[PDB]
């Protein structure tokens, strides 16, 4: 074979960073094979908004965008077009007319530590709602009070980020879930990627 | 930019941080209870200290937002919970001496032991030996000796400490916005800001008074019957017109009359329903007991249990080298962790206890969506009330026959039902006048109505007038009888049990009407009724977000606690009591006393 699509790398990455700064992976010019994707673990949530999973092979895409992050179980429902919620409006907002597949599978067996995995963080205080497909990594003292924060925290001045504490004893609904959102873009230029 | 907007973000941050800190405190507690070691003790102490420090810091932070500027009626409740001022508003030395008094009282009650005079051969503690003697022994002299010995051992030591305690708690309440510590405790039922559903602190007194005035006839007939049976037992120590003596009630205090069932059972030929031998002969164990309870809670409409619950919960005692507390308890560790700690054995009592604990866990699951400060029962009584309603529903002969523990060829008669109702009466009705009397006396002592030189005199006069119980040996002001009870010694609210007793029967009446039941209320099974489960879930999902008046409206259609459910429950036993006591003087006179 000439090429392969790095689908085995977007998954099986052993680390998904966080969702406040979601990893953005751009894939192009490769042979698209979804056998490994379907051969990975059974998926808690696999919803495709644009194309049927089989007809994905019939349609050729120049640009494929992959976004990988870890969120709680109940926050998966927030990652959907037209959803209102903390994660949806402050961490990662899909567009209203999003065309892509949202793939989620449990990561409690690997990414949960008894002491508490505080590496993964999410944002819970932002000045306004995020525009679709945006990544905001700026972390300065939130100014909730009408008095100037003067660069410090405490009274009416908080930090924009709060981490999840993931432990294996947690029940479903707060266990860490690995979500890899695939985004497809079509623009008027020669694609030259098919099979 | 406003008070409300500022308060919202602070509440969100506090809820998120408190979730994790409460989870580590609860996990430390669970580890210590399951497996007691020095490392676990240190971990639990550290987690508790961290949680207390966080609560104090956030409470001091939250006082900035005035409660007149908040108009959501939910943020207001969360801020009231935060600003409840659990951290002492009094001085440092005053807080230290209050803690000293509480610790001394708890230590005295826990380590209280009684020996023979000038004889160290035997020294009995309260729970192991003294409670056993009170429960089983039939000797009038021994019972009087044990009662007087406990009172002389504990009350003489605890009287001045309790006087200092009442003074200090009144000072603390005056330092806060409440009047007395009785007002502080009554504030748990206070609901303000919601027109058409409000509850006032002063309304609880009137509601409890009216409820007891309604209960009075049934309790009077029960007292007459028990007095007649105890006259048959002890020939001359009980007067046909006199009040029942205290030490003969069954337990050290008279809170429960269940120990009198063996002496005062109406019909002894037909035994009460027992399923232990049947469970052994059908080869049942604790795991399948909990599985059957899960099936019942599914059938009523409540959700199934968690795989994590099944994996982490220890429903059997490990034994051997491992030592753990065996008091049944349902743990809501938080963030989806629900567990039960119960040394379950193959008994009908353990089956009912498992149903009670799974009712607890189902309530905890129901209020899981609400914020941390609201993740509780609407008041102090609904949580145990929900446990108890499932306990009564799962004990019916119909349910036992359906599950198969009893032989389906069996049929029930009048004597069995009367005996079961009388046992439940001694368990339930008996504790109501005692709870009412104790709470009234404690409220009056807090309010200062009862002077120090007349504390015990008024206590015994009110007990004689209300509960119809008189002390064997008269006690002057030196003794402090109420301090003997664990709740009074450790300063726990005690009207919770009265409220729960009314609430469980109201819930049962509502759910039985929902489940399309025809017949007397005691033989009510809600096994396969899906409508009753949803009608209960309408309250279970709320938590503390809505007032308890609105929750009670959602369940039973009434905004106030009612005792007619209890009266309708005990109607057949009341008919039996009317038949039995037709020749007996119902009531009691205050003049008679054991001492002459
Ligand atoms: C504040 O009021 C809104 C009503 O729009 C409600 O949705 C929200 O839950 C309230 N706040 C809290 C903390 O419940
Ligand atoms: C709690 O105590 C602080 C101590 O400074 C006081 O300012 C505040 O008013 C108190 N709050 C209540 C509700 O009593
Ligand atoms: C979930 O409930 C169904 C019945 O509603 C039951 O068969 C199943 O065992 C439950 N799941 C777990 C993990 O107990
Ligand atoms: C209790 O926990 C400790 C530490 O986790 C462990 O070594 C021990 O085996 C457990 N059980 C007992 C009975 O100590
Ligand atoms: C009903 O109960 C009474 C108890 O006084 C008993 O005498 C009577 O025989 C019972 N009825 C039947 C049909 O057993
Ligand atoms: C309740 O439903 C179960 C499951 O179908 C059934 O076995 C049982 O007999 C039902 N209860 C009664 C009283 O029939
Ligand atoms: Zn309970």
């Amino acid at each position: 074979i000439t090429n392969l699509c790095p689908f085995h790398e977007v998954f099986n990455a052993t680390t998904f960073a966080s969702v406040y700064a979601w990893n953005r992976k751009r894939i192009s010019n490769c042979v698209a094979d979804y056998s490994v994707i379907y051969n990975f673990a059974p998926f808690f949530a696999f919803k495709c908004y644009g194309v049927s999973p089989t007809k994905l092979n019939d349609l050729c895409f120049t640009n494929v965008y992959a976004d990988s992050f870890v969120i709680r179980g109940n926050e998966v429902s927030q990652i959907a077009p037209g959803q209102t919620g903390n994660i949806a409006d402050y961490n990662y907002k899909l567009p209203d007319d999003f065309t892509g597949c949202v793939i989620a599978w449990n990561s409690n067996k690997l990414d949960s530590k008894p002491s508490g995995n505080y590496n993964y963080r999410y944002r819970l205080l932002r000045k306004s709602k995020l525009k679709p497909f945006e990544r905001d990594i700026s972390t300065e003292i939130y100014q909730a009070g009408n008095k100037p924060c003067n660069g410090v925290a405490g009274p009416n001045c908080y930090s924009p980020l709060q981490s999840y504490g993931f432990r294996p004893t947690y029940g479903v609904g707060h266990q860490p879930y690995r979500v890899v959102v695939l985004s497809f873009e079509l623009l008027h230029a020669p694609a030259t990627v098919c099979g | 930019s406003t008070i409300e907007e500022q308060a919202k973000t602070f509440l969100d941050k506090f809820n998120h941080e408190a979730e994790d800190l409460f989870y580590q405190s609860s996990l430390a507690s669970w580890n210590y209870n399951t497996n007691i070691t020095e490392e676990n003790v240190q971990n639990m102490n550290n987690a508790g200290d961290k949680w207390s420090a966080f609560l104090k810091e956030q409470s001091t932070l939250a006082q900035m937002y005035p409660l007149q500027e908040i108009q959501n009626l939910t943020v207001k409740l969360q801020l009231q919970a935060l600003q409840q001022n659990g951290s002492s508003v009094l001085s440092e030395d005053k807080s230290k001496r209050l803690n000293t008094i509480l610790n001394t009282m708890s230590t005295i009650y826990s380590t209280g032991k009684v020996c023979n005079p000038d004889n160290p051969q035997e020294c009995l503690l309260l729970e192991p030996g003294l409670n056993e003697i009170m429960a089983n022994s039939l000797d009038y002299n021994e019972r009087l000796w044990a009662w007087e010995s406990w009172r002389s051992e504990v009350g003489k030591q605890l009287r001045p400490l309790y006087e200092e305690y009442v003074v200090l708690k009144n000072e603390m309440a005056r330092a806060n916005h409440y009047e007395d510590y009785g007002d502080y405790w009554r504030g748990d039922y206070e609901v303000n800001g919601v027109d058409g559903y409000d509850y006032s602190r002063g309304q609880l007194i009137e509601d409890v008074e009216h409820t007891f005035e309604e209960i009075k006839p049934l309790y009077e007939h029960l007292h007459a019957y028990v007095r007649a049976k105890l006259m048959n037992a002890y020939p001359s120590y009980i007067s046909p017109i006199g009040c029942l003596p205290a030490h003969l009630l069954g337990d050290m205090w008279g809170r429960f009359w269940t120990n009198l069932y063996s002496l005062t059972v109406p019909f002894g030929q037909k035994p009460n329903i027992d399923v232990t031998d049947a469970m052994v002969d059908q080869a049942w164990d604790a795991q399948r007991i909990f599985k059957e309870a899960e099936k019942f809670f599914v059938s009523v409409g409540l959700p199934n249990m968690t795989q994590g619950f099944w994996e982490n919960s220890m429903l059997t005692d490990p034994g051997n080298v491992q030592k753990a507390v065996c008091h049944p308890t349902a743990w809501d560790l938080g963030k989806g962790d629900f567990r039960i700690l119960m040394c379950t054995k193959v008994t009908m009592d353990d089956f009912l206890t498992a149903h009670h604990e799974m009712g607890h866990i189902q309530y905890d699951m129901a209020y899981a969506a609400q914020p941390f400060l609201l993740r509780n029962g609407a008041n102090e009584g609904f949580h145990e009330a929900v446990g108890e309603i499932m306990s009564l529903s799962a004990a019916t002969p119909k349910h036992l026959k359906s599950i198969g523990l009893l032989s389906p060829d069996f049929q029930e008669d009048n004597e069995t039902e009367i005996n079961f109702l009388l046992k439940q009466a001694l368990t339930i009705v008996g504790t109501l006048p005692f709870t009412y009397m104790l709470e009234k006396w404690r409220w009056m002592v807090f309010k200062g109505e009862i002077p120090k030189d007349q504390w015990m005199k008024k206590w015994w006069e009110m007990k004689r007038e209300i509960v119809g119980v008189v002390e064997p040996v008269p006690h002057d002001e030196t003794y402090c009888d109420p301090a003997s009870l664990f709740h009074v010694s450790n300063d726990y609210s005690f009207i919770r049990y009265y409220t729960r007793t009314l609430y469980q029967f109201q819930f049962q009446e509502a759910l039985c009407q929902a489940a399309k039941h025809e017949g007397p209320l005691h033989k009510c099974d809600i096994s396969n009724s899906t409508e009753a489960g949803q009608k209960l879930f309408n309250m279970l999902r709320l938590g503390k977000s809505e007032p308890w008046t609105l929750a009670l409206e959602n369940v039973v259609g009434a905004k106030n606690m009612n005792v007619r459910p209890l009266l309708n429950y005990f109607e057949p036993l009341f008919t039996w009591l009317k038949d039995q006591n037709k020749n007996s003087f119902v009531g009691w006179s205050t003049d008679w006393s054991p001492y002459a």
